[PDB]
């Protein structure tokens, strides 16, 4: 998964 | 015997990346959940944490060689230091004359009471406010303080990471800024560098305490519907 | 013509669980994140949202006959009429003074511009404020309101829901009784019941304008970090 | 999925 913490890094 | 100009270069991005990431004024906590004082003060805290997730996570982006690693490798530091940069960045709120955690104003001041009443149990909270006594007692500069948090982050005896030679070799780099610092910048720190490694040991030892204590509480719905989205992914599990 | 006992005995438990799932006081409001006025407002709806289906699940679990059926079935019914039974539930805080939905004290009324700044575009606030004045003209009585609410709830045309026919049943089974409570308590009534059905409509035009609006929305982490879980769970894809 | 849902429904 990941999907906010992926977005967060940009 | 001084400090190379790219240490410096260093030292100055950690600082104004941990100040960009932390607000003195605690002002945006009037924005989470109001503190209520089973489980009253979950809510709260949960916001409390995810808040600080974000923050962590502003603060990892700026330090130097870590943009360059790999996102999976980014989230791996993240997901296993998460919880540990967030017990040391939060001892700059700490304060040994109340023994608790006063940000803000009297809402705001969080007690080993309260955090019970988020669900988690004295044999995580006292090595935690006694991790927190010993840190204050060390009285960290501001540039020893974002490197210990920046050498804890980057750390590649992680679960997950992948290009583990690189990690270490950052972490290292950033290990001899820290130690060079001591010993040029820091009267009587002959012993400090020591000390700090010796609490990182102490983080990891918090983490899986905090680690297994979520993992009951995750597992139960009642509870962990009051967690945020944020705070679910970086403590699950399915990476 | 009169009503059987056990239609009484239906609508007596219809009420008594809507006065168990719905505080007039809209105290526990404080709890919520607070309002703020992208998308300053976002946070605070998304918890009262989550909130009322909290108590949108307690109103259902106690309708005659819905304990009985399937999980799986509770849950299909409940992911598609969710929205819905926040739409009509609503309208008991929603005034026409105002035109907007009054709960509590002033720092807990929504105009239309405050859903605006939790995402969404006035094509599905206009048909919803209008779905309010409409169903806020028919003026109907605690009792039709709260069958209204059980009705849509157990409506077999849902995606997803297999013993269609011992749904179709029971939301018969609650037609007659409003149908017969308009026809014996409700004078002026004689074009009441199908104006209520074509509110039912209107609720499923609204559901789908919703649902896109928040597909939308929940497909950017940014602003899905901002829901609950139970918000995700409920209306998420993946059952 | 439905594990908060499932359980609110006891
Ligand atoms: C997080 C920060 C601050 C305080 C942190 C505290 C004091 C209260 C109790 C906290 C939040 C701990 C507990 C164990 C948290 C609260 C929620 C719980 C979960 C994540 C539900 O397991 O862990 C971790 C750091 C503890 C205040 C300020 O320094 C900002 C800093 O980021
Ligand atoms: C939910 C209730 C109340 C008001 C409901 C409102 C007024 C404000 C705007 C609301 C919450 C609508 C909007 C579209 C919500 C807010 C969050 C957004 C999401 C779920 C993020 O798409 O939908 C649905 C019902 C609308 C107040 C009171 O009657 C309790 C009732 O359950």
């Amino acid at each position: 998964r990941h999907k906010i913490l992926h977005r967060l890094l940009q | 015997h001084m400090l190379s100009d790219e240490q410096m270069q260093i030292i100055n991005s950690l600082v104004e990346a941990h100040h960009k990431t932390y607000d003195d004024s605690y002002s945006d906590f009037v924005r989470f959940r109001p503190p209520v004082r089973r489980l009253s003060m979950l809510p709260h805290l949960a916001d409390l944490v995810s808040y600080s997730i974000q923050k962590v996570i502003g603060f990892a982006k700026m330090i130097p060689g870590f943009r360059d690693l790999t996102a999976e490798d980014q989230i791996a530091l993240l997901k296993s230091s998460a919880i540990e940069i967030i017990m040391l960045r939060s001892n700059q709120s700490f304060s040994l004359e109340d023994m608790s955690w006063s940000c803000g104003g009297p809402d705001f001041k969080y007690c080993i009471n309260d955090v019970t009443k988020a669900g988690h149990t004295l044999e995580l909270l006292e090595p935690l406010v006694k991790f927190q006594v010993g840190l204050k007692k060390l009285k960290l500069h501001e540039e020893e303080h974002v490197l210990l948090m920046a050498i804890c982050l980057l750390s590649p005896d992680r679960p997950g990471v992948q290009d583990h030679v690189r990690i270490e070799a950052l972490q290292d780099r950033l290990c001899d800024v820290l130690q060079a610092y001591i010993r040029i910048q820091h009267p009587g720190g002959r012993l400090l560098y020591a000390k700090m490694i010796q609490k990182l040991a102490d983080l990891r030892s918090l983490n899986e305490e905090h680690s297994k204590q979520y993992r009951s509480l995750s597992f139960q719905p009642e509870h962990s519907m009051q967690l945020t989205p944020l705070v679910l992914e970086v403590f699950g599990s399915e990476v």
